[PDB]
């Protein structure tokens, strides 16, 4: 563990069989200030402010991926096709504020400790499912070198209704299902 | 390390060409540039792995690919006289800031028909006896003319073995009809060697010009002979 | 005008 | 963008100089210094990722600053005689491609050490009908202009080194498909 | 029953203390949860982690292109975009929003940056007795949250009063709750 006032990294870069994908991603003490689009060839800020002073080419991204997809496939080999063991994730729900009824809120979905990178996680209202106002981060990085995923669900607080987060990773039997109400 | 073929090419407008290279042994990267009169040296394409990386300012006309033996083939469709440059291929290890290493680079010709495409005609001239009689050196001078493109290449052969001590050849062809747009080119070169060496009968001077013009492939429809990449010679032996 | 992000570079795995 | 200074540069043997290559941007991925033989591809010298980062090969020295590098050439041969090409990979680019300045082309005038300039005809060829005057031995102060004739052809002036007697000298060639022909005429209005 | 997966991971990761006078990198290659090999700019050479590691790292440590590139990427990537975080992240200053809720909690929402020091007192005085507070918590957005209970029988006259200090305030934010009835 190294002592820092300030941790980055210049990025995250993530590369995996099952899929296959992969995932670019700058952080600065512990959140993400963009992620680029593989797909689309886009650079994603995080913040309003940060696209004012900072620019990313995506090229540089697909560039390292494609080198990842090198490097990968001769570890691969030299580890006898050792894969990837399958870890427990932790689901932890909490709003953004404190609830008012009736006002604008976010709910937030707290996946801790995901491994491997694939995961599911979707939001239910009174048990029926939600798409719509629904929003989630990248795999955050970890020192232990598992990932964090939090997922958003904007809504207005009622005494009428009731929320889950269903969280499907290969390391659970069951898809867990975390509970909060106002 | 990186090989580029063909070393010339002469061809006619709204033709589709094939450049090829090979990166050095090792390297997994391609970089396709052209060096243009105009614009220098401009970025194209790059390739990595079989898959397209950076690209730059390139035309829809222009396209590349690389094969998994790691070689490139650039191809140049509907050409135009502005097509007509040095189209270079460079090769690194890996696909970031590693050292970009060029190959020998393919010349381009594009011309509006191929009909005033003509090989040079080569003449060696024996060094002046007053020459001879004053530095004790002998400048043998030999002249290709009537060529055209200026797609040549210039040695001097001695008895039988290249050399490039004392040999002198003009920076670029002159033109014989300034006045004319595709005028026929002009190249001297001199071979200055000691008066002992050319008063030696045994000795046996040979000017060679590469001249680089048509392919197999491309159709003649003149009753002269067709222009191809051919050698033009020119000899003399030394004089007592 | 926005400066360029500065972006580490993956050493390549032997091929051969 | 990447600038290049000067376009041209013209030094005597031994002159030591150096050359300029200006970087506007920020975010320095790589500098590059390649030297180019007419029609040849570049070939590489030196990178530099660095301010305050300097390398040496041979006469060759490249250092590196926030705004621009230098490319330092020490008492120069006529062997570096060439186009030197200075090239960027930048974080504002669109990937790992390099942008190249104009390039500097550097021209090393050899020196003359026993100038005796004349004018020389030579024997004609029984197949080439032309007849071919030559003008050497002449400094490197003097030089040769176009001809200003429909039927005489002057050349550049050219320098070629005998290695065996370690001696160097300049010529120009001068021709004519006329009889009337001579060499007296055919240098008259062209030495410069 | 479970999908077969391999995973690699490249991490270039910049380490900063005491603004600009300490930058330490260190590049990181894992497979699946294994970091095999690292470049640490304090060694200057790359070292295996682990005996999957030699291969890669006496390769690279045989290219002196490779060393170079990545020794200068202390200041092409480190430094380089710690002067584009002076303009931004290092910026950025969110002041927290101060609520009381009825056993008194006091939540601080959206603040950036983490520092931050929350007090409560009955009255005149300072209350260190039963006063829980949860971890500091990250809402993924820039923004951090924290909620301090405080264990309180209220009298009368009782004024309670949350007090809280963070890098984006002058003066530190006064919120009170009066006992009911
Ligand atoms: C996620 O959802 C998709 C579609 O329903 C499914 O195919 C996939 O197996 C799920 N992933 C996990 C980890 O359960
Ligand atoms: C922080 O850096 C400054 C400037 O270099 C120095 O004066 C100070 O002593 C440093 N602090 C520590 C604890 O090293
Ligand atoms: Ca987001
Ligand atoms: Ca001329």
């Amino acid at each position: 563990d190294i002592v820092a006032d300030h941790v980055a990294s210049y990025g995250v870069n993530l590369y995996q069989s099952y899929g296959p994908s992969g995932q670019y991603s700058h952080e600065f003490d512990g959140d993400e200030e963009f992620y680029v689009d593989l797909e689309r060839k886009e650079t994603v800020w995080q913040l309003p402010l940060f696209r004012r002073f900072r620019r990313f080419d995506p090229q540089f991204a697909l560039t390292n991926i494609a080198v990842l997809k090198h490097n990968l496939n001769i570890v691969i080999k030299r580890s006898n096709s050792t894969a990837a063991t399958n870890e427990v994730p932790e689901v932890t729900v909490f709003s953004k504020s404190p609830v008012t009824l009736g006002q604008p809120n976010t709910l937030i979905c707290l996946v801790d400790n995901i491994f491997p990178p694939v995961v599911n996680i979707t939001w239910l209202s009174n048990g029926h499912s939600v798409t719509e106002g629904v929003s989630e981060t990248s795999f955050l990085s970890k020192s232990d070198h598992s990932f964090f995923k939090i997922s958003y669900l904007t809504f207005l607080p009622s005494a009428d209704e009731i929320y889950d987060c269903k969280v499907e990773h290969w390391g659970l039997d069951e898809p867990l299902l975390k509970h909060w109400e106002p | 390390g990186v090989t580029q073929t063909p070393k010339h090419l002469i061809t006619a407008t709204g033709q589709r060409v094939t450049l090829r290279c090979s990166p050095r042994s090792g390297d997994l990267s391609v970089y396709w540039y052209q060096q243009s009169l105009d614009q220098g040296l401009q970025f194209l394409i790059q390739y990595y792995n079989g898959e397209e990386r950076a690209k730059g300012n390139i035309l829809e006309r222009f396209s590349a690919q690389q094969f998994p033996d790691l070689h490139s083939e650039l191809n140049l469709s509907s050409l135009e006289l502005g097509d007509s440059a040095l189209y270079f291929c460079a090769s690194s290890v890996a696909p970031g800031s590693d050292t970009q290493y060029f190959g020998p680079g393919t010349r381009l010709t594009v011309l509006e028909d191929l009909k005033n495409v003509f090989p040079p005609e080569v003449a060696v001239f024996e060094p002046s006896e007053a020459e001879i009689s004053h530095t004790q050196k002998a400048t043998l001078v030999c002249l290709a003319t009537g060529f055209f493109p200026d797609h040549v290449e210039l040695s001097w052969w001695v008895n039988g073995k290249e050399v490039h001590s004392g040999v002198c050849t003009d920076p670029q062809p002159l033109k014989e009809q300034p006045a004319l747009n595709d005028s026929r080119y002009a190249l001297s070169s001199r071979l200055r060697v000691s008066a002992t060496f050319w008063q030696n009968p045994r000795n046996h001077f040979r000017c060679q010009v590469q001249f680089y013009g048509l392919s197999e492939n491309d159709e003649w429809t003149q009753d002269r002979a067709k222009p191809v990449t051919q050698i033009v010679s020119a000899e003399a032996w030394g004089r007592a | 005008a926005p400066s360029g992000e500065g972006s580490f570079q993956p050493s390549q795995e032997n091929p051969q | 963008q990447v600038t290049q200074s000067p376009e041209a540069l013209r030094l005597q043997e031994g002159e030591s100089s150096s050359l300029n290559c200006s970087y506007t941007v920020s975010g320095l991925r790589g500098l590059f210094w390649y030297r180019q033989d007419p029609g040849k591809g570049p070939e590489f010298l030196f990178t530099l990722y660095s301010a305050g980062e300097e390398k040496e090969k041979e006469r060759l020295k490249a250092t590196l600053t926030k705004k621009e590098s230098f490319l330092h050439i020490t008492a120069p041969k006529p062997e570096d005689s060439a186009t030197y090409l200075c090239a960027v990979a930048l974080n504002n680019n669109a990937g790992n491609m390099l942008t190249f300045g104009g390039g500097t082309r550097l021209m090393v005038k050899p020196h003359i050490q026993n100038p005796d300039p004349a004018v020389y005809q030579l024997r004609d060829s029984k197949s080439s009908d032309k007849s071919v005057c030559l003008f050497t031995d002449f400094d490197s102060q003097t030089n040769v202009s176009q001809s200003k004739d429909s039927d005489v052809y002057i050349t550049d002036k050219c320098v070629l080194d005998m290695r065996s007697m370690d001696f160097k000298s300049n010529s120009a060639v001068a021709w004519s498909n006329k009889s009337d022909f001579a060499c007296a005429n055919a240098f008259n209005n062209s030495i410069i | 029953d479970s999908p077969e997966d391999f995973v690699y991971q490249f991490k270039g990761m910049c380490y900063f203390t005491n603004g600009t006078e300490r930058v330490r990198l260190v590049t990181r290659y894992i497979y699946n949860r294994e970091e095999y090999a690292r470049f640490d700019s304090d060694v200057g050479v790359y070292r295996a982690v682990t005996p999957l590691g030699p291969p890669a790292a006496e390769y690279w440590n045989s290219q002196k292109e490779v060393l170079e590139r990545t020794r200068a990427e202390l200041d092409t990537v480190c430094r380089h975009n710690y002067q584009l975080e002076l303009r931004t992240t290092l910026q950025r200053r969110v002041e927290p929003t101060v609520t009381i809720s009825p056993l008194l909690v006091c939540s601080v929402t959206d603040f950036y940056p983490a520092q931050i020091k929350v007090r409560w007192f009955r009255n005149d005085q300072e209350e260190t007795t039963g006063v829980v507070s949860t971890p500091l918590i990250r809402n993924g957005d820039w923004t951090f949250q924290i909620l301090v209970m405080l264990e309180m029988t209220p009298q009368r006259g009782d004024v309670y009063t949350c007090h809280v200090e963070h890098p984006s305030l002058q003066n530190p934010i006064i919120v009170e709750w009066r006992a009911q009835s």
